[PDB]
């Protein structure tokens, strides 16, 4: 019999995934701080990484990868991706951003002008609820007094009917010999309300956020359940409409993109001569703009699933990062081959 | 030439010092009788290996070492074992009662007795050094005498000897071959009144040294004899450079400088490779690139951590053997974009490096096979701060309920010395992150 | 990476390779401790047996 | 710290003392004659810590053999190794304490207590290191109850710097239909809590149920209670008795196994349980030993672990072995059944391996165990207490020996205050 330990209990994933643990008979949860436990599903901040591996007797799994924050916090994800040389500066998927300080902030005005200078585009998002979209640096300046400033898809693929901006949510699982999968339900995160070249201000259709659409937007529920589209009917709009599929116009990229991130850091948190293991669950975030180029906009290092599929990923998380290293007595994810 | 003096105190260090004389002497050419062929000067000179032995006319060369433990078991199997002739009985000191696992018994109340006897011998040895330079301190962290009479000693060596520099090579506690329960406590307690007294101390968790010896050994159940023998290994390699003609880590005050710009932060992660079985058959000799890339494996670490996620301050690599810089230098380059080395804003990232042709010498008949080449990695980072997280955190999960308090107490301590301790033990967990994060 | 101050011998050789720049209480008051914890012993001793002779 | 004097009273005192001397001297290779015979020299290592030399190279037990009543001692005088104690340590009256606690301790004892601390002295002042006392007693009757804790009393007055161990045997209306032994063993445990280090509940009511349910004996003798006391002692003495590294003198055992001053009875354990004579042809494998020896079923205190949660374990494995096989069946009760384990005590068990296993078995194994749940022990105890002295019944065998009501009540609190201050610590 193998056992764990919950020590984040507003986790919805790992909330599914203790239930079916302990529903195989075979898993038993213990206290939060007793320390002999297979298993730890870990808190989201300061959780002690240097604690794990010295308990002799018990092989120890836990849930998240010490070191991945660098990828899933805003300003971290920029200077990683401009320093490291796999990603290059010279990125083609990641929008030109900078990172400012209530430094690049002297960096970020050369690129404004030369843009401005040669008859172009010169909206910009800032990021870090205090969210903030203009065309003038010194509205987001303004505002900044660290914080990330990037360029603003201008020109983002739109849904028919509605006029819809939206993201794509995909869900990656990372096991302990750092196999990279990717779960193949990803979800749309549309827009409820029709996409503005005016209203910047009006962050009603700017800002895709579940959050945001569910009492924020007037026409929400209106074209699909929960602002949520799935695979399936994302694939047939792009067959019927655009003439091409999903995994050519755009899974290829956001594929490309992931296993590109993950590769990167790879040596800075593997876990594969340690004296304990990780797994972890991101989410992806990526953008698609109109001619079906595929950008990323963030990673998440404690994602939430989608109440659909909660089900099926917490079933994968199971069989695949934890009774992987724990066994028991047509898969759902697609492994991206490194 | 500066003489430097070993103390051992309590089983651990009387057992780890064992193992290393025996190797320096091996190293060097003594027998067992204290003769040393090879010395051509008879009775004395100043040479590279004076700084560890005395000579008498007889030409008996004579470990620069004192023998302190509060209970005479261990002490008198030296007393009567294969060295017996090397130590001078006024070296070997015997209490009859020992600390029974308590910092507080073996501080305070037993300190308190035979605190003045053992400055004396220690004197004695002194005043046969021209320049004395200081000290090398051998102990466990968890042994009542090892953590509590070290503390006080180290106290009263600040005195006496307020200018010498003092080494610690510390045992740091790990539930697999511990004794007691209260190991954390005596841990904590030492170390806090032991850190203003000490320059550099070299940690060496017997998790990681039993782990090394099952693993890359064979070893299924490692005795203290085991492990002894790897450690004495590790330090040899790490004093060689005092005893051995060179230029690097030439006198003690140099280790400080190399390895310890913050005098706090004044514990060198050591990594040591390679490590193969005597009784293994068939063994590719391993290359420079190879052993030095494996200083940057945990599993080598004489403290199992991960310095990806720190920063370092200060790196040594100590080579034994068939080693030449070329070598070196062009496994460090490839190492380097291969791994996570970052070093803090203000000091240099680079190493310093140090090369001895003589391959290690291993003891006739024990675990380790003889190698080509070998390399000792003395690293400053802040990742060995994981030890004192864990330690700490057993240390208040005892302390919230008072466990076993009432035993120090019992032997004079105030409850407000662990608190103390604690405290010290907490700045010093912030100091590690703000350097390393 | 520049190779620095090498020094060579019979028995071996030593270097600095670079790769990148830069970016006690006297003895009074220590025999003052180990009294006072001496009669905190002497002094719990004592109450036990005063304990004892009641 | 090298010797322990070794005290014997009363009735069951000697009885199961004469039978550890016995059990012992010839894992030593000591025979009756006092003299050695043996082959392996782990045997003579550390024999100073029970034994005296003498000039013929005999070893005799620092033995001290105390009794109200002569009988007990002239059957230990005439018994197998009664001829091996020295004979002006044999010291007696003609009294008898009628097992009447206030006569042990406050009158019949008194005349006699003072020419027993003689002995001691004696015995005493010629230790190199003395590390204290072990006394053998029953809580139930007269000498060993309550002259047995007066004794100690007495020597933790004159030697309080030394540490004071018992191995206590508890009553159980079972085996004895005296009706006063409640009151006998209430008045000695207050004194047990208040001046012992160290205490082995060595529970008559366990080894009663052991002897009828387990070993099948219908009639359980005294001798089939006393060979699973001896085998208990040898157990839980053998690493003070042989070279080693955990738990090899009184101090050292009880810093790792007592973290409270009050908290600290013990519950021993044993495996192989073995009736008198018996066969036992099968040795244990490491895993048996290990689920055997925690098992309720082979604890000599009847309390059911699963009630508490240990605080402090120590575990002793006898014979040759696989050390990594005992380590990994060892790592795998605590991960198993890890919350019985107090977690704010982190690596709270302990392991030990001697090489020379007990006469009649290639492989043993002894528990000592701090749990929280040797609590039912007292509560048995205190309700057959209350229910006589509610109504102050039989109280006036006390009364007249000079004893107050007043002694009783603070006797009985003292005990419900050591139930509950375990029933505290089982609830973090
Ligand atoms: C009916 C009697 C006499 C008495 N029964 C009771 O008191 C019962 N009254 C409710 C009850 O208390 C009781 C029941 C049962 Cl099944 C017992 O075994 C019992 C008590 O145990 C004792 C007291 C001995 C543990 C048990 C006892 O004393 N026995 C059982 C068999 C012999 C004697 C005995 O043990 N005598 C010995 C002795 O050693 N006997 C031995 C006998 C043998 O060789 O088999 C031996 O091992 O040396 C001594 C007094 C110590 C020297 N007492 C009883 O059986
Ligand atoms: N590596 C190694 N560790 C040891 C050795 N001996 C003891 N230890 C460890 O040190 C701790 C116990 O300290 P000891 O040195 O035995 O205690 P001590 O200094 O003799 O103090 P007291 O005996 O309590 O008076 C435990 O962690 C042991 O595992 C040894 O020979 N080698
Ligand atoms: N560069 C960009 N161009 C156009 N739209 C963008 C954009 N960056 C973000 N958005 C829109 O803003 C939304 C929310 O921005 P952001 O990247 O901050 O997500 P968020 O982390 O703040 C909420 P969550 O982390 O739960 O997804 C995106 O989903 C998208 O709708
Ligand atoms: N296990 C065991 N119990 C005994 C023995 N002798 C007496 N007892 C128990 O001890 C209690 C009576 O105490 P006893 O020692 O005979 O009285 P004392 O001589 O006045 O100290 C009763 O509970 C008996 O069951 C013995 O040899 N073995
Ligand atoms: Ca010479
Ligand atoms: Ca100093
Ligand atoms: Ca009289
Ligand atoms: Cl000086
Ligand atoms: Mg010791
Ligand atoms: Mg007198
Ligand atoms: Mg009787």
């Amino acid at each position: 019999m193998y056992t764990f330990v919950v020590r984040d209990e507003n986790s919805s994933v790992y909330a599914e995934v203790s239930r079916l643990l302990l529903a195989t008979g075979q898993w038993k949860r213990l206290r939060k701080d007793n320390p002999r436990f297979n298993l730890m599903l870990g808190e989201r901040n300061r959780l002690p990484f240097g604690r794990l591996g010295h308990e002799p007797g018990l092989v120890q799994l836990v849930n998240y990868y010490r070191g991945a924050d660098k990828l899933c916090r805003k300003a971290s994800l920029v200077k990683l991706i401009k320093t490291s040389p796999e990603l290059s500066e010279s990125c083609t998927w990641f929008p030109e951003s900078y990172v400012i300080y209530p430094d690049e902030r002297e960096v970020f005005l050369a690129a404004y002008n030369r843009r401005r200078e040669g008859r172009e585009g010169n909206v910009w998002i800032a990021k870090s609820e205090g969210i903030l979209i203009s065309s003038e640096a010194s509205e987001l300046l303004d505002f900044i007094d660290v914080h990330v400033i990037q360029k603003y898809l201008e020109k983002p693929l739109l849904l028919e009917p509605g006029h819809r901006k939206f993201d794509i949510r995909s869900w990656v699982l990372v096991d302990h010999l750092y196999n990279i999968y990717l779960y193949r339900e990803g979800v749309l995160r549309t827009s409820s309300e029709p996409y503005n070249s005016a209203n910047f201000q009006d962050k009603t259709c700017h800002l895709t956020n579940h959050c945001i659409q569910k009492e924020y937007s007037k026409n929400y529920g209106r074209y699909e359940e929960g602002n949520e589209m799935f695979f399936e009917e994302f694939n047939q709009y792009l067959m019927d409409a655009l003439n091409t599929t999903l995994e050519n116009s755009i899974l290829l990229q956001i594929k490309h993109i992931i296993r590109s991130c993950l590769m990167c850091i790879e040596p800075a948190i593997s876990t594969k001569h340690l004296h304990y293991q990780s797994f972890q669950l991101f989410g992806f975030d990526f953008m698609v703009d109109e001619e079906l180029k595929v950008w990323l906009i963030e990673v998440n290092g404690a994602p939430a699933c989608a109440q659909k599929l909660y089900a099926e990923l917490c079933q994968g998380i199971v069989d695949v990062a934890i009774s992987s290293v724990f066994p028991l007595a047509t898969s759902i994810f697609i492994k991206l081959h490194h | 030439m500066r003489e430097c003096i070993s103390i051992h105190v309590g089983q651990a260090g009387v057992q780890i010092g064992n193992a290393c004389w025996e190797l320096y002497c091996l190293e060097h050419g003594i027998q067992p009788d204290g003769q040393m062929p090879s010395d051509k000067t008879i009775g004395g000179g100043d040479d590279s290996f004076n700084t560890f032995f005395s000579e008498t006319g007889a030409g008996k060369h004579v470990p620069r070492a004192v023998f302190v433990d509060l209970e005479p078991t261990v002490i008198d199997e030296v007393r009567t074992g294969t060295y017996r002739q090397l130590f001078h009985p006024e070296q070997l000191i015997t209490g009859k009662e020992d600390a029974a696992n308590n910092y507080a018994r073996g501080h305070y109340t037993i300190g308190k007795e035979i605190i003045d006897l053992v400055l004396d011998r220690i004197r004695k040895l002194a005043d046969q050094c021209t320049g004395l330079q200081g000290f090398l301190v051998f102990h466990s962290f968890g042994g009542g005498t090892g953590s509590g009479f070290t503390s006080l000693l180290m106290e009263r060596l600040s005195v006496d000897y307020g200018k010498k520099s003092k080494l610690e090579f510390s045992i740091y506690p790990a539930p697999q071959v511990s004794t007691a329960v209260v190991e954390p406590y005596n841990s904590i307690l030492t170390t806090h009144t032991t850190l203003e007294h000490s320059d550099c101390a070299f940690m060496v968790d017997n998790e990681a040294i039993y782990d090394i010896c099952r693993r890359n050994l064979d070893i299924e159940r490692p005795t203290y004899t085991n492990l002894n023998r790897l450690i004495s290994q590790i330090v040899s390699s790490i004093t060689a450079s005092l005893r051995f003609d060179g230029a690097l880590n030439v006198d003690l005050t140099e280790f400080q400088t190399n390895l310890v710009p913050y005098p706090r932060i004044h514990f060198p992660l050591a990594t040591y490779a390679p490590v193969i079985s005597a009784e293994k058959a068939y063994h590719e000799q391993l290359s420079v690139a190879e052993i030095t890339n494996a200083c940057f494996e945990p599993a080598n670490q004489m403290v199992k951590c991960d310095p990806r996620h720190g920063k370092y301050m200060a790196c040594c690599l100590l080579y034994r053997g068939d080693v030449v810089p070329k070598d070196v230098n062009a496994a460090i380059a490839t190492i380097k974009t291969k791994r996570s080395i970052q070093f803090v804003d203000w000091c240099p990232t680079g190493f310093k490096v140090g090369i001895n042709y003589q391959p290690p010498t291993v003891v006739p008949g024990g675990d380790l096979a003889k190698v080509q080449r070998a390399v000792c990695m003395l690293s400053n980072t802040t990742a060995i701060a994981e030890a004192w997280a864990r330690l700490d955190h057993k240390f208040d999960l005892m302390y919230a309920k008072r466990a076993f308090v009432h035993w120090y107490v019992g032997e004079g301590m105030e409850e407000g010395e662990f608190s103390e301790a604690r405290e010290d033990m907490a700045a010093l967990e912030k100091d590690y992150e703000e350097v390393g994060v | 990476m520049e190779v620095i101050e090498l020094n060579k011998c019979t028995s071996g050789q030593s270097f600095e390779v670079i790769l990148k720049p830069p970016s006690d209480p006297s003895l009074e008051e220590i025999q003052k401790k180990l009294e006072a914890a001496e009669e905190r012993r002497k002094y719990q001793e004592a109450e036990l047996l005063k304990h004892l002779a009641e | 710290m090298r010797e322990i004097v070794h005290i014997q009273a009363g009735q069951c005192g000697n009885q199961i003392g004469a039978k550890f001397w016995e059990v012992i001297s010839d894992e030593h290779g000591i025979d009756p004659t006092g003299s050695y015979h043996g082959d392996s020299d782990l045997q003579l290592e550390r024999i100073n810590v029970y034994y005296n030399e003498a000039t013929g190279n005999k070893y005799v037990p620092r033995a001290i053999l105390v009794d109200l009543e002569p009988g007990t001692m002239d059957s230990v005088r005439s018994g197998p190794f009664g001829q091996i104690f020295r004979p002006d340590n044999f010291v007696f009256g003609q009294s008898g304490a009628g097992n009447n606690w206030a006569k042990g301790h406050y009158t019949e004892g008194a005349e006699l207590v003072d020419s027993v601390l003689d002995v001691v002295r004696k015995e005493s002042e010629s230790c190199d290191c003395l590390q204290g006392f072990q006394l053998t007693h029953s809580l139930g009757g007269g000498t060993g109850s309550g002259m047995g804790t007066l004794l100690i009393s007495k020597i933790r007055e004159e030697y309080p710097d030394r540490i004071m161990n018992t191995f206590s045997v508890m009553p159980s209306p079972k085996v004895s239909d005296t009706v006063v032994e409640p009151y006998n063993a209430t008045l000695s445990v207050h004194q047990l809590v208040e001046n012992t280090d160290e205490t082995y509940c060595i529970d008559n009511e366990a080894l009663y149920d052991i002897c009828f349910r387990t070993l099948k004996l219908t009639t359980p003798t005294y001798g089939d209670l006393n060979h699973l006391v001896s085998a208990t002692m040898s157990g839980v003495t053998t690493c003070l008795r042989f070279p080693g590294q955990l738990n090899a003198d009184l101090r050292k055992l009880a810093v790792n196994m007592v973290p409270f001053p009050r908290l600290h009875f013990f519950m021993p354990g044993f495996a192989p349980l073995t009736s008198r004579g018996s066969q036992q042809y099968r040795a244990l494998t490491v895993p048996e030993l290990t689920q055997q020896m925690f098992d309720s079923k082979n604890m000599m205190a009847a309390c059911d672990p699963r009630h508490g949660r240990y605080l402090t374990v120590a575990a002793i494995f006898r014979g040759r072995m696989s050390m990594k096989e005992v380590d990994e069946q060892m790592l795998n009760v605590q991960n198993k059944n890890s919350s019985y384990f107090v977690e704010w005590i982190p690596n709270n068990v302990k392991t030990a391996v001697c090489d020379i296993p007990p006469r009649g078995l290639k492989m043993s194994a002894t528990f000592i165990g701090n749990s929280t749940a040797i609590q039912e022990l007292f509560k048995r105890i205190s309700e057959q207490f209350t229910a006589m002295f509610r109504r102050k019944a039989f109280l006036h065998w006390y009364t007249g020996e000079g004893m107050d009501e007043m002694e009783f009540t603070e006797a009985e609190s003292n005990m419900n205050d050591l139930v509950s201050e375990y029933q505290q610590y089982q609830d973090a």
